[PDB]
Order: C-alpha cells, then sequence, then structure tokens
C-alpha cells in the first residue's frame, strides 16, 4: 500500500501504482532504497524522478535494477519527471532501450 | 557559493635554475570545461600537479573552492583532495588485476555501495570508453590506445567536483577520439563536474571548451573562445594553433565590444 520512507537526502513515496523519488540519487544516499528495493517497487507501473535533484552513475545502475525487478513481477514501467541530465547520462553509457524507459 | 572551483594568483613556479612559470593567473569556473594548451615541454601537467597540490608553488596562492591550497594542513589537504580525480599520461594500471578490477579499484576503495550495483557502474563506465568487451584482458594483453583508455574510465569511476585530463586523446583513432571528447562533454553536462584538459588535438578540445587558455614562455599569452582566438594576431598564439610561423590569421576580420554588440547604447 501506500508506503512513506524520509531521510535528510532521499525520501522515497509508493502511492498506489507510482513510486515518486524525492531528493539526491546519490551514492552515499542510495543505500536505503537499494535495501528495501523489492518492496519498493511491488505492484508499480510508474517511477516519477520530478523532486530529485541529481542523479550520479551509481543512482543510475540503482534506477536500472528498479526497472528490472519491477518487470519481472510482469509490470512494464514508465519513467516521469526525468531531468534532461538523467537522459544525457544515460546517452553516456548507451543504454539499451529494454533497460530505460525514453 | 564560489564562481571559480580553482583559482590561481601570481604563481610562479621555479625548477632547479629554469623557471617553469612566471607570475601566471587563471581561473577555473565551477561546472565548467576549462582547456589548458600549449607547445609541448612548457610543464601543462606540472600545471595540473601544481592545482592538485601534489607540487607547491614558490609564490602566489592556489584557491580551490576558495582555499589556498599551500596554505592548507596535511590533513586538510587530503580531505580536499577527495574532490579531485587526475588522469597523467605517466600513471600505469595494476598488471596484476584485469581491466575490470581496474577501473572498479577506486569505487571498491571509496563509494562503498553495493556489489550489483557497483558492477552495473564499472559495466557503464566501460561501455563509455569502448572497453566493456575487454573487461577480462590483463593490461599485458592490452594496446597503448585500449591501456590509455582504461587509465581513463579508471579516473572518472568516483566523478568527483573536478576532474583533470592530461593529454585524454592520445594515441586514439580519429574515432574513438571524437568518442572520448563527446565522453567529457556528457560528463560534464549529466554530472555538472568541472573538467580541467590539456591537449594538443586543440580542434577536438575547442569543440566542448567553455573557457580556453595557451600557455608559452613562462606566460599566459591567450585566453578566450575559439571565435577569439582564430581572430587573434599574436605571432606565439598563430604560430601554436596554426603550427606554421608568419602565417594569416584565419579569422581575418576581429569583432568589436560583445556587450556593445548585445546591448547598444
Amino acid at each position: 500500500e501506500n508506503l512513506y520512507f524520509q531521510s535528510e537526502s532521499l525520501s522515497w513515496m509508493q502511492t498506489g501504482d507510482t513510486l515518486a523519488l524525492s531528493g539526491e540519487l546519490d551514492q552515499d544516499v542510495l543505500l536505503p532504497l537499494w535495501e528495501m528495493r523489492e518492496e519498493a517497487v511491488k505492484g508499480i507501473t510508474c517511477i516519477d524522478l520530478s523532486r530529485v535533484s541529481r542523479v550520479d552513475t551509481g543512482g543510475l545502475a540503482l534506477l536500472l535494477h528498479l526497472i528490472d525487478l519491477a518487470k519481472k513481477q510482469g509490470n512494464n514501467v514508465t519513467l516521469q519527471g526525468v531531468n534532461d541530465k538523467v537522459y544525457t547520462l544515460a546517452k553516456l553509457y548507451n543504454l539499451p532501450a529494454d533497460v530505460l524507459p525514453r | 557559493s564560489v564562481a571559480n572551483l580553482v583559482d590561481m594568483r601570481d604563481v610562479s613556479f621555479t625548477r632547479g635554475n629554469r623557471c617553469i612559470f612566471d607570475n601566471i593567473s587563471l581561473t577555473v569556473p565551477r561546472g565548467k570545461i576549462t582547456a589548458i594548451m600549449g607547445p609541448s615541454g612548457i610543464g601543462k601537467t606540472t600545471l595540473l600537479r601544481l592545482i592538485g597540490g601534489q607540487i607547491a608553488p614558490d609564490h602566489g596562492e592556489i584557491l580551490f573552492d576558495g582555499e589556498n591550497i599551500p596554505a592548507m594542513s596535511r590533513s586538510r589537504l587530503y580531505t580536499v583532495r577527495k574532490r579531485m580525480s587526475m588522469l597523467f599520461q605517466s600513471g600505469a594500471l595494476f598488471t596484476d588485476m584485469n581491466v575490470f578490477d581496474n577501473v572498479a579499484y577506486p569505487l571498491r576503495e571509496h563509494t562503498q555501495l553495493p556489489a550489483p550495483l557497483l558492477h552495473s557502474t564499472v559495466m557503464m563506465k566501460l561501455e563509455a570508453v569502448g572497453l566493456r568487451g575487454a573487461a577480462k584482458l590483463m593490461p599485458s594483453e592490452l594496446s597503448g590506445g585500449m591501456a590509455r583508455r582504461a587509465a581513463l574510465a579508471r579516473a572518472i569511476a568516483l566523478e568527483p567536483d573536478l576532474i583533470m585530463f592530461d593529454e585524454p586523446f592520445v594515441g586514439q583513432d580519429p574515432i574513438t577520439m571524437g568518442v572520448l571528447v563527446k565522453l567529457i562533454s556528457e560528463l560534464n553536462s549529466a554530472l555538472g563536474v568541472t573538467c580541467v584538459v590539456v591537449s594538443h588535438d586543440v580542434p577536438e578540445v575547442l569543440s566542448i571548451a567553455d573557457h580556453a587558455w595557451i600557455l608559452a614562455d613562462k606566460k599566459i599569452v591567450a585566453h578566450g573562445s575559439a571565435q577569439a582566438l582564430q581572430a587573434n594576431p599574436d605571432p606565439r598564439v598563430r604560430q601554436f594553433l596554426d603550427g606554421i610561423a608568419d602565417g594569416p590569421v584565419p579569422f581575418r576580420y576581429p569583432a568589436g565590444d560583445y556587450h556593445a554588440d548585445l546591448l547598444p547604447g
């Protein structure tokens, strides 16, 4: 159901079908979200990054793992509110279509 | 906040009996790309080592995010270095580790992050450089270009606030050269990393730089955009950029004050 986690630099919230992130998706601060990845992606069809200020490469890897675990459950996931720098980072690493929704 | 991540003021440097830099001053604006160019053997590598606090200047101040590096205590310098990454050409990979483990070493040493995520990160960074299929290979099994590219991939592993590249494009075919130029550009764009690039591959580095500085005769001879340099009549600047002496100015018609063109009156 509705899940809520907040920390100083990273917060996330699962309302129904949408997982929304807030703050910094950085290698030092992302660890809690990694630890609860399976709960965070349960019955979600959408990941909202509208309130995320920064995504480094480690955060992007976490994002790819979340998309993968979400679809394994049988759920194609949409991305929403993605800052253009995230797609620039995806472009840097030549990420395929099946790994990250464009 | 501070506008220039690196601010060199009146820096002089002498090695033995020969002078290397005479009262130079330059800035590295935060989040931008600064190119540093000049003839061979003038000590550009030495300049990067000066910024990194590895060498101390004879006189002058080197401000990193506002702090004078030569005046810093050793512990303060050690902690400030954590915001820096430097790619030297002399530096070599660990011979006992393969390409993958070489690029993963900085992450395993300072990232403290899960192994699956670390794995994905190292694979992405190998892809950015074109070495993903060479992860298992050892450094001895690598060609010059491949080894240089692997060193580069290790240098960008931790993505600090400041990355200094010493000739990142050498020993590469032109298509790989363009791939690497794209790498520095997109790194800077997506992560906001402040990049200093030393290169004699002048068109390539000027295609991405925000600011450029030319060094000659122990001083700074020019700076500005690519358009400004193409219209610079100075014989030393022209000799370096065109490679020939007493050639024509490529942008033959210099431009007036830009602020006046944009905002007349």
